[PDB]
């Protein structure tokens, strides 16, 4: 599966920006991180299977799946962050924007 | 209230296990504090408190929150207070924070925290504390915390921080409080705690401390310290060099080996010290400076020697515990009035002069216990007036004095066994308990004054035989005892031409029970002599010879009796079945017998106090007994000879001059038993849980019963014996030639 998620503001590649995923009724995980030099980082059950895509001059952000487990139904968000890239984020802390997102089954 | 939430008329708003999901909604305009907790919110979305921008005061405990919106906290520019407890939050939210600049408290703690984001705390000017306890984190953020200089009071404890780096703390200027306990704390940096020089109190306890850390000195302004229950092995000189005003000092649960002199002088402010178990020291303190003491314990250690300046130097020192240790002698307590408990146990004191407790006005619990004390002044408790508790037990007293000694409520003095005098009860006119080594000495005392080793008739207070018509069959039991038996054997004696066997062995057991009569007669002319006055004759009779000379004199008379009664049915066997010449053989069997009835008499002698249980001097007292295994051995053995000759006079039944006198010797065996199997078996009693007698019932049953074999055999040869009738006709011919 493909799915995209469009900035509304200019490109925030060169700061932390990723996907988190929710499910009901427990905490927001990431599972996504984007950093300088597109450096990417994933959490422990995301290698492989779950990736991420980037890039500064098209402004928006791509997450590729492969061979789907009803397991992974989940209501997904990108996010970004602008100001004081303190460290690589995946935890919802470091995040200051947030978008619509979109559910998945 | 609109809200189905309850709200106070000052426009505050109270709400808890109202179960809402989200924010409150139709609420005021405005709202000075808002309380939504117990809730199941968890999330918080856009905005949601931008409905109330005159909040102030605002609580999410143990709400369950995960998420909170960055914008969510914005505008919230008169905020005062937040709390946040006991949620599933796993980090501090560094956006949501910052939408606010006004806020001066905020707690997070109680909620597992793994890691702090860098700049998170930025912003907030006016925080003044701050709860991270009971989270997980397992470093202290040095960068997040230096973000804000105006914190007060903070707390990392119950988590995971194994080491503080270097100017960890550096930028926290105003901090007050710092909390650091129940941590994995082992290595501690020497430049960590600089720069926190308002700091007044700290906590290090249940951490791993396996030194003493050397970075305190840098905060000066410390009051409270607390490193408790840490493997703290030794403490430095100058440990407190740096904190002078220091004045609470936690150090006890520490396995603690060394501590130097200089560790604790110079602390002015300082007002109770407990040092347990600081085996590798072997000096006092050096304590000057240290004036403000007001509890002083030293337990464990290997001191020898008390400064002689100590009390008149911490002159409000009110508790001294100085036991464990080995001090030789004591100083001058005098030039301290404030000081109410001496506590100085488990020494090697060997004497208490007259003027070592003179001058404490105060004093109220003295302990002097488990020490080496042979004499003590007969002026020594004159001076101080107020004390309750006396305890001087386990020394080596020979007498002790009464002086100043009336008020006290409580006196302890067991162990001191070469304390034989007696206690006057009007010198103590209050005591409510009392301890003395001996029963004899509490004799004399008796709301009521309660004494730990009873008087439970075995140790009689008045009386030693006890009631009248028990004296009087006592005393006719030694009489008639002492003439029969004196009577038989000047018959044998001198009726002597041929003398068989059987005639022998009777003038034998008829010798053997003469010491039985005379066991009796001592016991009667004891009790004679002192008469309502045993309790101070008791203390000499049982500690002295004349007790091992009476139970001797019983066990050899019990003993030799037995066995010459088992050879005399032997002897009978042994004719019936038939120049044979086993009379000499015989003769030598006797010989054995009083051989080993000396033997047996004479064990106890060199066992501990077999003798001294009862002033009967049997070694058949009162419930438990000085040596179980003898009192047992004696009666088994006993009792397995009457077995014995009891199935050998069956074995004569059974194959049936010399059938006379087999009736005469089997009923000396069977009053024998009727009188010993009886009071065997009931001196067994008390062994058994199961049996209950009275003490009064032993001693007299014991008493009437121990000599009665003796009275009896004589009087029943005496009266049914045709031999002794023909040998009393013997000796009147004699007499007359």
């Amino acid at each position: 599966l493909r799915l995209s998620c469009a900035a509304s503001g200019y490109t925030y590649s060169p700061y932390c920006m990723g996907w988190f995923r929710q499910a009901p009724g427990k905490a927001r995980e990431g599972v996504a991180t984007v950093d300088l030099d597109g450096s990417t980082i994933y959490a422990d059950s995301v290698k492989g299977r779950f990736t991420i895509s980037q890039d500064n001059a098209k402004n928006t952000l791509y997450l590729q799946m492969n061979s789907l487990k009803p397991e992974d139904t989940a209501m997904y968000y990108c996010a970004s962050r602008t100001r004081a890239g303190v460290t690589c984020g995946l935890n919802w802390a470091i995040f200051s924007y947030w978008g619509q997102g979109t559910q998945v089954t | 209230c609109a809200a189905p939430c309850s709200c106070d008329g000052d426009r505050r708003v109270d709400c808890s296990g109202k179960g809402l999901t989200a924010v409150p909604e139709g609420l005021s305009a405005f709202t000075q504090a808002l309380d939504i907790s117990m809730n199941n919110i968890t999330q918080l979305p856009e905005d949601a408190f931008k409905n109330f921008p005159f909040l102030e005061e605002l609580q999410l405990a143990g709400n369950d929150l995960s998420f909170i919106h960055p914008k969510a906290l914005s505008g919230l520019k008169e905020l005062k207070v937040l709390t946040l407890q006991n949620n599933q939050l796993k980090t501090v939210p560094s956006e949501a924070i910052r939408g606010l600049s006004a806020l001066q408290s905020l707690r997070l703690d109680a909620n597992h925290i793994t890691s702090v984001p860098e700049d998170s705390f930025e912003g907030l000017v006016q925080l003044r504390h701050l709860w991270l306890d009971d989270n997980s984190l397992t470093e202290v953020p040095v960068h997040p915390l230096s973000n804000l200089p105006t914190l007060q009071a903070l707390t990392l404890a119950l988590n995971k921080i194994s080491s503080i780096p270097d100017f960890a703390f550096t930028n926290l200027s105003s901090l007050v409080v710092l909390h650091l306990h129940n941590n994995k704390i082992r290595s501690l940096s020497q430049h960590c705690f600089d720069g926190l020089d308002n700091l007044e109190t700290l906590d290090l306890n249940y951490n791993n401390l396996g030194e003493f850390p050397q970075a305190i000195k840098a905060l000066p302004s410390l009051k409270e310290l607390g490193f408790h229950s840490n493997s703290i092995s030794v403490i430095p000189d100058g440990a407190f060099d740096g904190n002078p005003l220091l004045r609470t000092i936690h150090l006890y649960d520490n396995p603690l080996s060394f501590v130097g002199n200089s560790a604790f002088h110079n602390l002015s402010d300082l007002h109770s010290l407990v040092i347990r178990g600081a085996s590798m020291v072997q000096q006092f303190p050096n304590l000057t400076g240290t004036v403000h003491l007001e509890s002083l314990t030293l337990t464990g250690t290997k001191i020898s020697s008390i400064p002689n300046n100590l009390c008149q130097e911490q002159k409000m020192l009110r508790t001294l515990d100085l036991s464990y240790n080995n001090i030789r002698d004591l100083p001058s307590f005098n030039g301290c009035h404030a000081l109410e408990e001496i506590s100085l146990q488990r020494n090697q004191i060997y004497q208490i002069k007259e003027g070592t407790f003179q001058g404490l006005i105060s004093l109220r619990i003295l302990d002097l216990s488990r020490n080496l004390i042979h004499e003590i002044h007969s002026r020594a408790f004159a001076t101080l007036g107020p004390i309750t508790n006396l305890d001087v037990s386990f020394n080596e007293l020979t007498s002790f004095p009464t002086e100043g000694l009336n008020g006290l409520n409580q006196l302890k003095l067991v162990g001191n066994f070469k304390l034989k005098e007696a206690l006057a009860a009007k010198d103590f006119v209050n005591l409510r308990s009392l301890s003395v080594p001996y029963a004899y000495q509490c004799c004399a005392f008796w709301i009521i004054i309660h004494c730990t080793p009873s008087t439970g008739a075995f140790k009689p207070c008045e009386y030693l035989l006890g009631s009248w018509m028990i004296r009087l069959t006592v005393w006719f039991i030694f009489l008639v005892a002492l003439f029969f038996n004196l009577l038989v054997i000047l018959t044998t004696f001198a009726s002597c031409t041929s003398l068989p066997s059987s005639k022998l062995f009777i003038g034998l057991i008829s010798v053997s029970n003469l010491f039985m009569g005379i066991y009796t007669g001592i016991l009667t002319f004891l009790d004679a002599v002192s008469w309502g006055r045993f309790a101070e004759f008791g203390i000499w009779w049982e500690t002295g010879s004349g007790c091992k000379v009476a139970g001797f004199l019983a066990v050899f008379s019990s003993e030799s009796a037995i066995f010459l009664l088992m050879l005399a049915t032997v002897e009978r066997s042994l004719s019936a079945k038939d120049k044979s010449n086993h009379l000499k053989q015989f003769r030598v069997a006797a010989l054995l017998a009083f051989l080993g009835a000396t033997v047996a008499g004479c064990f106890p002698l060199f066992h501990r106090g077999e003798y001294s249980a009862s002033p009967l001097c049997l070694p058949f007292p009162t419930g438990e007994t000085p040596s179980l295994g003898f009192t047992v051995t004696l009666v088994l053995l006993n009792s397995l000879a009457f077995l014995l000759m009891a199935v050998i006079y069956t074995k004569l039944y059974c194959n049936l001059s010399q059938s006379s006198m087999i009736k005469h010797v089997a009923w000396l065996i069977f009053t024998n038993c009727i009188f010993f199997c009886p009071v065997a078996f009931f001196s067994f009693a008390p062994l058994i849980t199961a049996i209950s007698i009275s003490p009064e019932i032993m001693k007299s049953v014991t008493l009437i019963f121990f000599p009665l074999p003796a009275c009896l055999n004589p009087v029943l040869y005496v009266f049914f014996n045709p031999k002794f009738k023909e040998d009393w006709k013997l000796l009147k011919r004699r007499v007359t030639k």
